[PDB]
């Protein structure tokens, strides 16, 4: 039941650091603020590390073999957790900035560029059990005046090259004896040089200069030494190299200018194979892949992430994320995608497998608010700040219909009726609830009884009542369909913040501003329950804070809350570090989520460092821009008085953890949470746990082999639900044979009948036994449709999902299979000739 | 002894055991090295702060310890060990059996002095090598020379000379010669200490008796004597800050300062270290710096500091009292209780027989504190009643904690040994709580639960009486009463609804806490001795004194798993967060893992010392176990956390002797095909057969929508010249006539040769499977490229081979859409010789098995009907 | 060399060109190239293969030999014999020194009557249908498969990677047989694409 | 990186990021000494009244 975990972020693809290509290729490790995410292109599947870093990510590597992985903050604390089992194998803090990190191509060793120093340390065995100190010195070099911009290995894992800001790369051997081999400086460089890179062959060096200077060196007699036989140079009119990255089989050369274009040079020709732009913005990272042939950009302004297949000149990725700027989600009805609003005015829809933005839409010239499915799914709704409320259809991505209130008022709020015939919105200027009509656009009526603002809205998805909450401390159930238009307002003790209706239609809950969250009885108009929440909401003291957080008011209150489709949960969230799952019909908290651990956002922590605190006062909240080196980033744009809508560079102040909305997934155990850092999706599906259902003495992993051999299969199947082992289960599911289905599943107690549709559901959807699954599924409807249907919203989720592989996947096959037989039958009954 | 999923980790809550601490100096900063059980530590003299720690535990105890600059050596048995920064660098092994007890280094001299009063040089190999390898030469001291070896010194200025110190008297050893220079007189008090002034010549000697001598072996005379009657000098140090300053440790726990210039005393400090544990094991000065760091056997390192004087003039004798600066400590005696405070592993838990209450970090040694005992004011306002004398709490019995109200009010209940009522704590201030619960049944509190949301506090008592108190405002609110012996256990599950408990009398009983009646009562063979709940599963399981385990599930009230194998009581044991293992220790010197699923014994361990507590991590990561001997606790590291571990039962016999694999492993692999007749798709990403379709189209959206600039003067054959790997068709090579359109031999790609090798022998498995693993770009490459000429050879086989492929039934997605992508790329050259037999009979043959495969269709039609209907209606 | 530094098939296909000597006849329409060419034609032969060159004035053939005490790599007779094959079918010389630099370069060679037997203007209307208005057809062929082709008449030389000279050959043949030229364009729109991409 | 001027006007001292300090004469503009090589770059150079040449 309640037991989630945290799986991927959706929302952000890529914020800062360097991203970094799997060594099959197949994968994309890329930092995601305070955490990293693996993206696998060939299979489409997305997972995020559950460890978290307390700063945004800087570099990060994962060494040839794929079993380890390093990452390293802004502060030089480093994770190394193992690959495969995705946990923590230690925690290292290297007490400077570290820059760039990276693994020895043997994988033995790997070296860090912290400052002016290189520290080559000695990998931990994967194998080997933890220890107090799994890592091992191998030595420390210091030899460069300023701090160190990148660092390169050779490809026999013997030879460093490192590039400072002191307008100089420097050579060293990892190995004592082989000094001698390697001991020299590379200078003539006006700027920083950002990167120096080895040939194939290894007898020729070639260093980049952030001016946009190339130079090859070559051990040649003037009695040999290292010259720069040869200089290249990007006449770039004012965009300085911002990353640079060399192949050296395929001897490719990909830099990323400040101008927001890149270029892909062959060398030592300097031949301009490609130029293209990706924005305005600087490209802050590239990456090569091992065969050279997928090129991974980043820009950290805007958070785009770029794939770049040279060859083909084809996106393999193509992707732009959401920071501090998600208003809302929304689940589709099937539970496959899910769409997000932002502050940018786009709506973006994103697979939650994949984890990439299928599509966009820049209709909204403002910021969007809310957005709601229709319940058949086809069409979706969004409302926005510019004061329009559009229609958006699917299947052909056009906004096939626009609304928009005579006096031009602002939204944020919306609702859509079950039959998707009318639209309500409310706004926080107008005190009235706006109606159109679907198919005309006319606003058929104004509703008014409020007298503060409508702070949110919904649609019984039964009963077709339409229940509005606002800042008047009141709440109202208004029949609006049918021939006599009737209202009921109930009271409330607080300001209304958030309002979730029962699938049911039966019962409405509330969030207010004394941190409550009251269910009242819609046809009795009359209060069922009350949960007390003000203590249960962690909320942290902001630096720039002159007051405790525990005496702070700023947010005890869910400004967002969502029921399960069972009708037994609420989960809320709100400007607050906290996400709090309560169970309705008990009143008690379920469980809290902690939404960041990052020290980056404002309201993280509740107690502040007090050596952070001086007379002038506190050290965070003085502005270091001005020791910034490029003019970008000391340039303040900020407003005097800016809080929200804007670009991060305009607010002035740090980001604040918060949640905008928060939903359950349709078809499945799990739950989205939209939040600054991005859309945090929380799920069961692991189930590690040991969690048994009516076990005796009897039953035992061994004795349901013993039935299976027996040939007791219905026994074997209810032991083993009564163990509920997911591997247990998938034995006997499978080892039942086809002409004994239909019997096994007219005996199933009707108590398993929820379990087995639910694992149906989700092997279905990802198991190659497509016939297999439909023969289940047809026996168990046929032997307990009527049972479901008594009890709808127990079934719910599953059903859900049964639907979900029936249409996404099975209905594909048989549309490929059938269109084949029709083109069959007219090449060969058609007369062809001539 | 050694088990598959625990591995050792290291030692909480311990700085020294009382083996005198070492100090070496690197640059201006210092550090100190101080010796834990198998192990020694190394803190940083400014801020006490962990550094290092040996990598591996010594086969045996620790004895000495001495550290010059990054090196450090330390003595165990016969062997000698050189460590830098905790790793071993080189192993000194000794050629005698008798175990080392004193050691010294002075330039490239390393002295190690047995037991039996032989001194073993060690020299170094080269003058420039770092520490002392080779073997020089053997000193023994017989019993005429002088008496058992106290301890060996090198003084300043002195070449090639040690030191030795005798109980008898003193002798100065030339190493490099292996002869005695010089004897010293006969002293008529046992010598104890030995240190060396910062003046020449001249080294201080501490006897049994309170007597401190300056001895100068220059003229071999003594200068001074300072008397200390009735007390035992442990050790020694002078102050080198320019004050003639000498600190006198004591036995008795009491650390005495002298100005030698004045002859007078300068202050005592008096108990900073328990006689009981040695009083004052070391005491030095740091080298040019009036700070003094003190250590004993009391688990504890503290540094005192002497402030400048007040007086502008006559600082000299106006001496400030040392001052307290910092210190490190822990448990006295072997905790008794211990338990995590959080979700995540930062801090711990743990209670001792030393009446104190410890919270230890897991992360850093420095956060680990000493949680307050000073008592809030009444809020009646009545007078606290107790002794002036301050004593700590009894030792503590039991503890139960909550972090859903932490900040809010108390959120610890603790139980006492001898003592009628429980005390609360508050882990966010880190001090005892304002409220006390009690019995009121005349009984001693025997056990302590709270629930979930941190409001209730269960109390059972020894009388039977379960009273609950609410943790805001400690008043009392039930009282239940069913046992009428001891309670032994109380747990309350998380939604606040069913309550069970146990006791001495072997009933369960099972309360409704909310509506407070009794659901039922359930009695068991012997009587339990403790309880630990599930909250997520539901399930609780009992130590009874049969030495059993009785796992019961509390929403049927039914005995589920019972485990036998102990052959001694059960100290305590602990569920693992997942809920599916139990881990026990027993006082026969075993810990157990259990696996509830099958009810069977795992692993096993044999513990030197009895575990007297167990606790699992609420992450998992971690296991955390206290023993009877040992102030620290002993933290494991779960290997399953890493790799799967076989579920298979241990060997109980081997195990008292020392004192299907998908099952074993909890895992299932689906099957390839369930059956022939079974339609199964391919093993894979279902967007292949997306991918594939619709390639054109996805392809035209990753263009770039303005083309990219390029210089033109660019190489031809870029591409192909790459220095050297590239997998694709392209990259293709061929393998070793007639021109022939298709593909001449020796001429000819993999692909055709399997499919022309396949018509012969009339089977297109190879060809099948290669085409399954070819790239969405390569598939539609080759079908493509087929033959579209008369006499059609090709495109017929072709056909033929995925006719063959839907009769296996498997992959069947992929070869439907092989076939779409035949007839976009040939559709016109099948259409215009539709007539043609060999085209027209392999395309029937397709169609017959085609045909075939429209079951599903009527599969997916009835469950849409169905499904919508169902769910809506 | 850097202190970092670290520690006879026959690739023309269909013509037999094949202390070891091979001889290559030039035919007369190449003579004057070569003679133009030949300051840059030796040079990579004579230096990087390490073979001895000559031309037979009276056999109006190419004589390469391999020098045993000077010549290292014992297919540097082959690939040199290669290189002025290509020349001699009429490659151009940058072309065929690609032969030399790189190792997976492969010539494959044949003639219209192979694919199909035409005469008269039905031969002309296919070798016309091949180049195309001024060589448009035959330069598409070259730019989507990476191929550089030679259209002597009705002898077609077809010069690339294994598989690129591969998918010139079906759009050759296919022009020679007539297949409708937008198919063809089609085709080679998509091949081009196919072949860079890597999956 | 560093420029200093003694208070006469007659000298003075530069140094540079290729670890060079350059003793100039600035009424004639005439390069009287170069430490061509130092251990690292020097960040900042001084002159005082009496004429000692400080470098960091």
């Amino acid at each position: 039941k309640s037991d989630f975990k945290f799986s991927n972020l959706l929302g952000t693809v890529y914020r800062q650091g360097n991203i970094t290509f799997s060594d099959d290729g197949k994968q994309l490790l890329s930092p995601v603020g305070n955490r990293v995410s693996v993206f696998d292109l060939i299979n489409n599947k997305s997972f995020t590390f559950e460890y978290e870093h307390r700063k945004n990510i800087a570099a990060i590597d994962l060494n040839k073999q794929g079993t380890l992985l390093i990452s390293i903050d802004e502060d030089g604390r480093a994770i190394l957790v193992n690959f495969k089992a995705r946990n923590v194998l230690h925690h290292f803090n290297f007490k400077e900035k570290c820059s760039a990190v990276k693994f020895s191509p043997d994988g033995r060793l790997f070296a860090l560029a912290s400052g002016r120093f290189l520290q080559i340390w000695k990998t931990p065995d994967v194998n080997k059990d933890r220890q107090f100190a799994p890592f091992v010195r191998h030595r420390v070099h210091a030899g460069h005046f300023q701090d160190i911009t990148s660092l390169t290995w050779s490809q026999d894992s013997r030879f460093i090259l490192t590039t400072s800001k002191d307008l100089s790369a420097k050579i060293w051997s990892v190995d004592s004896e082989e000094k001698n081999l390697a001991a020299t400086t590379f200078n003539g460089h006006r700027d920083y040089v950002m990167g120096a890179f080895f040939s194939h062959d290894q007898e020729k060096i070639y260093t980049v200069s952030k001016d946009g200077a190339v130079f090859v060196w070559e051990f040649t007699k003037r009695k040999y030494s290292w010259r720069i036989t040869k200089k290249h140079f990007f006449y770039a009119n004012q965009a300085k190299v911002k990353c640079v990255t060399f192949h050296p089989a395929t001897r490719l050369l990909a830099v990323g200018f400040t101008s927001g274009e890149f270029r892909l040079y062959d060398l030592p020709d300097f031949t301009l194979i490609q130029q293209l732009s990706m924005g305005q913005n600087p490209v802050n990272t590239v990456s090569v892949n091992q065969t050279g042939e997928w090129l991974a950009f980043g820009s950290s302004k805007l958070g785009q992430l770029l794939v770049y297949e040279w060859q083909s000149e084809s996106y393999i990725l193509k992707q732009q994320g959401h920071f501090d700027s998600t208003n809302s989600l929304a689940y589709s009805p099937d539970g496959s995608r899910v769409v997000t609003a932002s502050e940018d005015g786009k709506i973006k829809v994103w697979d939650i497998t994949s984890g990439f933005c299928l599509a966009t839409f820049e209709e909204h010239t403002s910021s969007v608010t809310a957005v709601q499915f229709a319940k058949r799914g086809q069409v979706m709704f969004s409302s926005s700040l510019d004061g329009t409320v559009r229609a958006w259809d699917l299947i052909r991505y056009r906004n096939f219909r626009t609304f928009t209130g005579t006096e031009r008022i602002q939204f944020n709020c919306l609702a859509v009726d079950p039959s998707g015939e009318v639209v309500c919105a409310g706004s926080l200027d107008n005190f009235d609830i706006h109606v159109w009509s679907v198919q005309t656009g006319q606003l058929l009526d104004a509703l008014s009884g409020h007298e503060g603002p409508v702070s949110c809205l919904s649609f019984s998805q039964e009963n077709s009542v339409l229940a509005s909450a606002s800042w008047d401390k009141t709440i109202r159930i208004w029949s609006i369909f049918g021939r006599s238009q009737q209202v009921e307002p109930i009271e409330v003790y607080s300001d209304v913040l958030a309002l979730s209706m029962r699938p049911d239609g039966k019962e409405v809950a509330v969030s207010t501003l004394k941190g409550q969250i009251s269910i009242f009885n819609i046809e009795d108009a009359k209060q069922v329950g009350n949960i007390d929440c003000r203590k249960d909401i962690i909320s942290g003291r902001f630096n720039q804070d002159r007051f405790t957080a525990k005496n702070s008011e700023r947010s005890k209150f869910f400004t967002t809350i969502h029921y399960s489709f069972d009708g037994m949960a609420i989960v809320a969230g709100g400007n607050n570090n906290s996400i709090c799952l309560y169970d309705v019909p008990n009143e008690v908290l379920l469980k809290r989520f902690i939404v960041s651990r990052n020290m980056a956002l404002n309201g993280t922590l509740e107690f502040l460092n007090s050596k952070k605190m001086t007379e002038a006062g506190s050290l965070d909240l003085i502005d270091d821009a001005g020791e910034n080196s490029d003019l970008e980033d000391r340039i303040d744009n900020s407003l005097p008085g800016s809080q929200r809508g804007g670009d991060l560079s305009t607010r002035k102040m740090r980001p604040e953890v918060r949640v905008t909305s928060v939903q359950f997934s349709p078809t499945a155990n799990a739950f989205a949470a939209a939040s600054t850092e991005g859309l945090l999706i929380y799920s069961t599906n692991d189930t590690i746990l040991f969690d048994p259902f009516d076990l005796d003495v009897d039953v035992t992993p061994h004795s349901t082999v013993e039935a299976l051999r027996e040939k007791q299969f219905l026994n074997a199947l209810v032991m083993a639900f009564r163990l509920n082992e997911e591997y247990l289960i998938n034995k006997v599911y499978e080892a039942i044979p086809i002409k004994e289905i239909p019997l096994v599943a007219s005996n199933i107690p009707a108590i398993y009948l929820p379990r087995i549709l639910k694992f149906i559901g989700d092997f279905a959807i990802e198991s190659q036994h497509i016939e297999f699954n439909l023969i289940w599924i047809k026996a168990l409807l046929s032997a307990s449709g009527g049972y479901i249907n008594e009890h709808k919203y127990l079934f719910s989720t599953a059903m859900r999902s049964i639907q979900r592989f029936i249409v996404r996947v099975a209905k594909e096959v048989v549309n490929t299979t059938t269109d084949n037989k029709y083109t069959y039958r007219f090449l060969v009954s058609t007369d062809g000739s001539m | 002894k050694n088990s598959k999923i625990f591995s050792p980790f290291r030692i909480i809550g311990n700085v020294s055991n009382g083996v005198p601490f070492a100090t070496g100096t690197l640059g201006s900063t210092f550090y100190i090295v101080t010796c834990v059980g198998k192990t020694f530590q190394i803190y940083d003299a400014n801020t006490l702060h962990l550094l290092f720690v040996s990598e591996k535990e010594t086969p045996s105890s620790i004895v000495a310890l001495s550290a010059h600059f990054h090196y450090v050596y330390a003595a165990y048995e016969n062997k000698v060990g050189i460590y830098k920064r905790g790793i071993e660098e080189h192993l000194l092994e000794l050629e005698t059996d008798a175990n080392v007890e004193h050691l010294c280094i002075f330039g490239d001299y390393l002295c190690a002095s047995t037991d039996d009063n032989s001194i073993f040089i060690y020299k170094k190999s080269d003058p420039q090598d770092k520490y002392p390898s080779e073997f020089y030469t053997k000193l023994t001291v017989t019993e005429i020379q002088g008496g058992e070896i106290v301890s060996l010194q090198h003084l300043a200025t002195y070449l090639n000379k040690l030191t030795v110190v005798t109980k008898s008297n003193v002798l100065l050893f030339n190493v490099r010669t292996g002869k005695l220079v010089f004897t010293s007189n006969e002293f008529p008090d046992q010598i104890t200490t030995a240190e060396p002034a910062p003046v020449l010549d001249i080294i201080a000697l501490g006897t049994v008796t309170g007597e401190v001598i300056m001895f100068n072996m220059r003229k071999g005379k003594r200068i001074r004597t300072i008397k200390i009657p009735q007390s035992r000098i442990s050790s020694l140090s002078f102050r080198t800050d320019g004050s003639s300053h000498l600190s006198v440790g004591t036995s008795s726990g009491d650390l005495i300062f002298y100005d030698l210039d004045r002859r007078s005393r300068i202050h005592v400090l008096k108990n900073i270290h328990r006689e009981s544990y040695g009083g004052v094991t070391q005491a030095t000065f740091l080298n040019g710096q009036p700070i003094i760091v003190t250590s004993g056997g009391d688990n504890s390192l503290k540094e005192y500091v002497f402030d400048p004087s007040l007086s502008q003039g006559s600082g000299d004798v106006v001496v400030q009292p040392p001052r307290y600066l910092r210190s490190r400590g822990g448990h006295s005696q072997p905790p008794s209780y211990i338990a995590f405070a959080d979700s995540q592993s930062h801090f711990m838990l743990s209670a001792s027989k030393d009446r104190s209450l410890w919270s230890f970090s897991l992360r850093k040694d420095a956060q680990s504190q000493e949680m307050s005992q000073r008592l809030h004011k009444k809020q009646d306002g009545g007078r606290v009643g107790g002794s002036t004398i301050k004593s700590k709490f009894p030792e503590i019995v039991a503890l139960a904690i909550e972090n859903a109200r932490i900040g809010e009010w108390e959120n610890i209940i603790t139980a006492h040994k001898d003592e009628k009522f429980a005390r609360t704590w508050d882990m966010r201030n880190k001090r005892v709580g304002r409220w006390t619960f009690d019995t009121t049944d005349d009984g001693f509190v025997k056990s302590v639960a709270m629930s979930q949301c941190g409001n209730f506090g269960f109390i059972g008592s020894s009388n039977g009486s379960i009273t609950i108190y609410n943790m805001q405002s400690g008043i009392l609110r039930k009282k239940y009463k069913l046992h009428k012996r001891a309670v032994t256990g109380i747990s309350l599950d998380g939604m606040n609804r069913k309550m069970v408990s146990c006791g001495l009398d072997g009933i369960v009983g099972f309360y409704d806490f909310n509506k407070s009646t009794l659901l039922g009562k359930l009695k068991l063979d012997a009587p339990i001795t403790a309880m630990v709940y599930h909250r997520s599963s539901d399930l609780f399981a009992l130590a009874l004194d049969d030495l059993s385990i009785v796992v019961i599930d509390a929403v049927t009230q039914r005995v589920v798993r019972q485990l036998w194998g102990h052959s001694n009581r059960i100290t305590a044991f602990d569920f693992s967060p997942e809920g599916r293992w139990i881990v026990s220790a027993s006082l026969d010197s075993t810990i157990r893992t259990w696996d509830l699923p099958t009810g069977g014994c795992i692993d096993g361990i044999i513990v030197d010392n009895v575990a007297t507590n167990v606790k699992f991590s609420p992450n998992g990561d971690l296991l955390a176990t206290t023993h009877v001997t040992g102030n620290g606790i002993c933290i494991w590291t779960n290997r399953a956390q890493f790799k799967t571990v076989s579920t298979r039962t241990i060997d109980e016999s081997e195990f008292a002797r020392m004192a299907l694999n998908d099952i074993d492993f909890n895992t299932y692999t689906s099957l390839e095909q369930i059956d022939k007749e079974l339609l199964t798709l391919s093993i894979g990403p279902r967007s292949k057969m997306n991918t594939l379709l619709h390639l054109d189209v996805i392809r035209k959206r990753s263009k770039p929508k303005e083309a990219p600039k390029k210089s033109e003067k660019l190489p031809f054959f870029l591409q192909l010249s790459g220095e050297k790997v590239r997998e694709g068709i392209a990259h293709e090579t061929p393998e070793e006539n007639k021109f022939k359109v298709t593909g001449r031999l020796g001429f000819e790609s993999h692909f055709t040769k399997q499919l022309r090798e396949g018509s012969q022998s009339k089977d297109y498995s190879s060809l099948l499977a290669t085409l399954i693993n070819f790239s969405p770009a390569a598939v539609d490459l080759e079908i493509r490229s087929l033959n579209s000429f008369e006499p059609f050879d090709e495109i017929v086989w072709f056909i033929d081979a995925l006719t063959q492929g839907l009769k296996s039934n498997k992959n069947f997605e992929l070869y439907e859409t092989f076939m779409s992508l035949l007839f976009k790329a040939h559709g016109d050259v099948i259409h215009a010789n539709n007539k043609n037999q060999d085209i027209a009979s392999a395309l029937q043959n397709w169609e017959d098995v085609h045909k075939k495969e429209d079951r599903l269709d009527d599969l997916v039609k009835f469950c849409m009907g169905v499904a919508a209907f169902v769910t809506t209606a | 060399v850097a202190p970092t530094a670290l520690k006879g098939s026959s690739r023309i296909i269909g013509i037999n060109n094949t202390f070891e000597s091979r001889k290559i006849m030039v035919p007369p329409h190449r003579m004057t190239p070569l003679r133009n060419s030949w300051t840059k034609i030796y040079p990579p032969l004579v230096e990087h293969l390490k073979l001895q060159v000559r031309m037979n004035l009276k056999t109006k053939s190419v004589e390469l030999r391999t020098n045993p005490k000077f010549t290292t790599d014992p297919g540097a007779l082959q690939k040199g014999a290669d290189f002025i094959k290509a020349f001699t079918l009429g490659f151009d010389l940058d072309d065929s020194i690609a032969l030399l630099r790189l190792d997976d370069l492969y010539i494959e060679t044949f003639e219209v009557k192979d694919v199909k037997t035409l005469t008269g203007d039905h031969l002309s209307r296919a070798i016309g249908r091949i180049a195309g208005k001024d060589g448009k057809t035959k330069f598409a062929i070259e730019n989507a498969t990476r191929t550089r082709i030679v259209l002597a008449d009705s002898k077609i030389h077809i010069l690339g990677g294994f598989t690129h000279i591969r998918m010139a050959r079906e759009s050759v043949v296919s022009l020679i047989l007539g297949s409708p030229p937008g198919k063809v364009y089609g085709n080679l729109r998509t091949v081009a694409s196919r072949l860079k991409e890597r999956y | 990186n560093s420029i200093a001027i003694d208070r006469s006007g007659y000298y003075m001292a530069t140094t540079g990021a290729d670890r060079s300090m350059k003793i100039w004469d600035i009424r004639n503009f005439k390069q009287l000494h170069s430490v061509e090589s130092l251990p690292t770059p020097g960040t900042n150079v001084s002159i005082s009244d009496t004429g000692l040449l400080a470098l960091s």
